[PDB]
RNA sequence: UGGGCACUCUAAGUUGACUGCCGGUGACAAACCGGAGGAAGGUGGGGAUGACGUCAAAUCAUCAUGCCCCUUAUGAUUUGGGCUACACACGUGCUACAAUGGACAAUACAAAGGGCAGCGAAACCGCGAGGUCAAGCAAAUCCCAUAAAGUUGUUCUCAGUUCGGAUUGUAGUCUGCAACUCGACUACAUGAAGCUGGAAUCGCUAGUAAUCGUAGAUCAGCAUGCUACGGUGAAUACGU
């Protein structure tokens, strides 16, 4: 309703504009600058004196699908001219000197313990 | 990384014989060790021999390099699978 | 007309003053029960004036330095009671009996190497 | 310990209710070392109950301590092939800790919210010999009995 | 994966003229068994339809 | 080995990063002091015999 | 409540021994 | 007339210091009996094993004494004592003038 | 702060603690339990201090060296790579799974140490890491230095959540010839597993365990590690 997304209800202002992909607390609470609410109301009590009036520096922004891709063809760059990045993107692993004898379990998966 | 007051470092022998032949009839490849060195505009279209630590492994400058160093191109470990 | 006494307790040292007059404590410019935080402390470093029963006859006038609330509200007890037996010296059978005339010794203790505090010993696995 | 035996540690009483039973009390509410975050918990449940039940704070505390004290226990033995729990009578001082740490820990284990009415609500149900703490000088009241036989292998 | 199923808070109902519940607590914890007694009419098929 | 590379730093190097201090008794790179350029070896065995200044051991 | 004045009656049977028993012949 | 004292031992920083204050005292001028400044201990913890035995440490340590002496009325002649080089060889005085 | 050496602090000298004393169980004879002067009472509290030997334990790589090897090399000088590699199994830690918590505001109280081609204030500029000017201090004076817990308040109200902060894309700041393989920090976005742990296993008897913060040596730069330091501070020891 503010974007694609829709931002629950029964929810201070300023928590429910974290819940859209690409603005998280600092974007959500001086959102409410261009537009004026007080951030600590509800989002179930306010009419639509400010609710396109938020709905237009939502836009002014590059917001969920306007950002995704976005972001999926930067790591698609590194891909394609095959830099250090991006083969530990196309392997699997750490790509910042995160190093990868020990804890390296969120870019791989869970354990496949083998035989000693 | 480096800064905005400082510029891109590109390592001094690496412009010359790349500035040596800029108005030249053909490209061929250019014998480095400088893996540091940024990737200026000035490259799009060279082809450079690097140096990834026993061979100089070639790969030829684009335009989608041009923000980048000449090493992050060229492997130094090598690891098939276990 | 004042009466005089330094104690100490554990890094905290603090001078205390005692004189004629009616139930009230200042400390460093300010009122203890703004001194000190927990109503644990101002019921026992006047502990040595339920002692001698003299409950209210003193204002008390403390100047403090180091430590912490426990350790300043604790260096003060030993003030005034140690301020008190230089009143009345004939005061002091009683005020030692509660053991209030103690400097009371227990400070913190070195660190020792190889181990990771004075007292804790690193994870032991044997194989 | 081998050598003997020791003291054990003296507590000067509450500055408002006069009792060494709420200095006892906290030092089983404190936790790492915060006494100030243990004195709002307990004198935050001496008046978020003090409303519900219309006597003094204090005799419906202390009588939420004296259904919990357990008069019995088991200790053990071995046999060389079973190892027999033996009932044993427990000391006077014994009764105060027990009952006093199976009030406390019978309160994070509790579904209400903020723990100044955990353990408001578990010294009020408590006073009336129910729930949590005290089935346990009942769970802890049938292995003395159970074990009934075994009382002749006693020091 | 959560510690509490269901809960009640000081619930009560009533059948038009029968006070089956005043206020009472009822919990139910992840992975329990839960055996509700009584008699017939006390209410047990009915705090089943409350759930 | 030493005596190469002692050698070779006694000697000023190009950029001054690359001032390794490496001990003037023996030639230890590896754990050396400042007050005394004197590793953990020779300052315990230098300063028993006495010839440190103003050293003893601590017991607070 | 199981009533716990055991204490008082578990006393009497904590005096049968195992040795008591080897010796006062009936 | 500001004047400082130091030595890593205490024993040669009053046999210093109050032995040359009544060198002062000898003519006309008055000095301050000689204050005692808060003194340091440095601490060097190395271990003991040339090998392969953290756990089993040594400590050491070096000390520095410091000492004050100010006099209040200065001669002629009562500077002219300041090249009185008599002091055991460790010590080191500080003068400012 | 003018003036003062009282108060307390600094540190030289010198007091002090010995079963001296005093009851009564021991006549093996030492000792043991209690008591009263005391700041502390029974080797006060903690340190240094490690016997004869055991393990042919560890170290020829910090150093020295008997015997045997190499000597246009097994020696010597550079650039770049490597010790940072990742199906995996183990040892030590750190961060949390929240309501005794998150967040964002007012407001107190320590010590122990480092500081010259090195600490680096106040002012200004920056949302922030930090930048430009620059006083004073070879330092009980000046700087690093705010202690964070704590306390008074508004608030959120049991949900993988305002919990938690991994992993990534972006745009930057510093040091350095240079942060590409491979440094710390900060802004915005991303929002991972984790609801208190299977078999078994570890530390600690008092200002100690637990939590909380500060500080040093190495060091251009980089710590969750090591050696220190203090604030708040429990629970239990029947016995053998
Ligand atoms: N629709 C209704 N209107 C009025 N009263 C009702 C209604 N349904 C049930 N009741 C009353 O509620 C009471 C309890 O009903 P409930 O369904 O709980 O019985 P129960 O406890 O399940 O009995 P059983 O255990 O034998 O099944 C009964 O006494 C009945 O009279
Ligand atoms: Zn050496």
């Amino acid at each position: 309703r503010i974007a694609g997304v829709d931002i629950p209800r029964e929810k201070r202002v300023v928590i429910s504009l974290t819940y859209i992909y690409g603005i998280g607390t600092s974007t959500a609470q001086k959102i409410l600058e261009e537009a004026n609410v007080s951030a600590d109301t509800r989002v179930k009590d306010l009419t639509d004196d400010e609710l396109g009036r938020i709905r237009e520096v939502v836009d002014g922004y590059k917001v969920e699908g306007d950002l995704r891709r976005e972001t999926n063809l930067n790591i698609k760059r590194l891909m394609e001219i095959s830099s250090y990045r991006g083969i530990r993107h196309r392997r699997g692993l750490p790509v910042r000197g995160q190093k990868t004898k020990n804890n390296a379990r969120t870019r791989k998966g869970p354990v496949k313990t083998v035989a000693n | 990384a480096r800064s905005i007051k400082k510029g891109p470092f590109v390592d001094e022998h690496l412009m010359k014989k790349v500035e040596a032949q800029e108005g030249s009839e053909k490209k061929q490849v250019i014998k480095t060790w400088s893996r540091r060195s940024t990737i200026f505009p000035n490259f799009i279209g060279h082809t450079f021999a690097v140096y990834d630590g026993r061979k100089h492994v070639p790969v030829y400058v684009t335009e989608d390099m041009v923000g980048h160093k000449l090493g992050e191109f060229a492997p130094t470990r090598t690891f098939k699978g276990h | 007309v004042e009466y005089r006494g330094t104690g100490r307790r554990k890094n905290s040292v603090a001078r205390v003053r005692l004189v004629p007059g009616e139930g009230n404590i200042t400390v460093n410019n300010r009122d203890v029960r703004e001194y000190l935080p927990f109503e644990s402390l101002i019921l026992d470093l006047n502990q040595p004036f339920d002692v001698t029963e003299t409950k209210g006859n003193y204002d008390v006038l403390v100047n403090v330095h180091g430590g912490g609330f426990t350790g300043q509200a604790q260096a003060i007890r030993h003030g005034i009671a140690r301020a008190l037996l230089e009143a009345d010296p004939e005061y002091r059978g009683s005020l030692k009996r509660a053991g209030l005339l103690t400097r009371d010794p227990r400070m913190k203790e070195r660190k020792k190497p190889g181990l990771k505090a004075a007292r804790r010993s690193p994870q032991f696995s044997k194989r | 310990p081998r050598k003997g035996s020791v003291p054990k540690r003296d507590v000067l009483p509450d500055p408002i209710h006069n009792s060494k039973l709420v200095t006892k009390l906290i030092n089983k509410i404190m936790l790492d070392g915060k006494r100030g975050t243990a004195q709002r918990i307990l004198y935050s449940a001496f008046d978020l109950v003090e409303q519900r039940s219309g006597r003094d704070a204090l005799e419906v505390f202390e009588e939420a301590i004296n259904n919990i004290m357990p008069v019995l226990e088991v200790k053990a033995r071995r046999v060389g092939g079973s190892n027999y729990q033996v009932p044993v009578e427990v000391r006077p001082e014994r009764r105060t800790t027990l009952g006093l740490r199976w009030l406390v820990n019978y309160a994070r284990l509790r579904g209400e919210k903020t723990m100044e009415d955990r353990l408001a609500n578990e010294i009020l149900d408590a006073a009336n010999n129910t729930g949590g703490a005290v089935k346990k000088r009942e769970d802890t009241h049938k292995m003395a009995e159970a074990n009934k036989a075994f009382a002749h292998y006693r020091w | 994966k959560s510690h509490y199923l269901v809960r009640f808070e000081n619930v009560s109902f009533s059948y038009k003229s029968r006070e089956i519940f005043k206020d009472t607590y009822f919990e139910i914890k992840r992975n329990q068994t839960v055996i509700i007694e009584g008699k017939n009419g006390s209410g047990k098929s009915t705090l089943i339809q409350l759930i | 080995a030493k005596t190469s590379m002692v050698a070779k730093q006694q000697k000023k190097q190009k950029y001054a990063v690359r001032e390794y201090t490496r001990c003037e008794r023996c030639g230890r790179p590896h754990s050396v002091y400042r007050k005394f350029k004197l590793c953990r070896i020779c300052f315990r065995e230098l300063a028993y015999k006495g010839q440190i200044p103003g050293v003893r051991k601590a017991s607070w | 409540p199981i009533d716990a004045e055991s204490m008082k009656d578990e006393l009497k049977i904590l005096e049968q021994y195992t040795d008591e028993r080897n010796k006062e012949t009936d | 007339i500001r004047i400082r004292l130091k030595a890593y031992d205490h024993r040669v920083i009053d046999q210093s210091a109050e032995k040359i204050v009544e060198t002062a005292k000898r003519s006309g001028a008055d000095v301050s009996g000689p204050i005692p400044l808060p003194t340091e201990k440095s601490v060097y913890t190395i271990i003991r094993a040339v090998h392969k035995y953290k756990d089993s440490r040594e400590q050491f340590e070096q000390r520095t004494h410091k000492r004050l002496i100010d006099i209040v009325n200065p001669t002629p002649k009562t500077v002219d004592a300041l090249m009185g080089l008599n002091l055991p060889s460790g010590v080191d005085i500080e003068i400012k003038l």
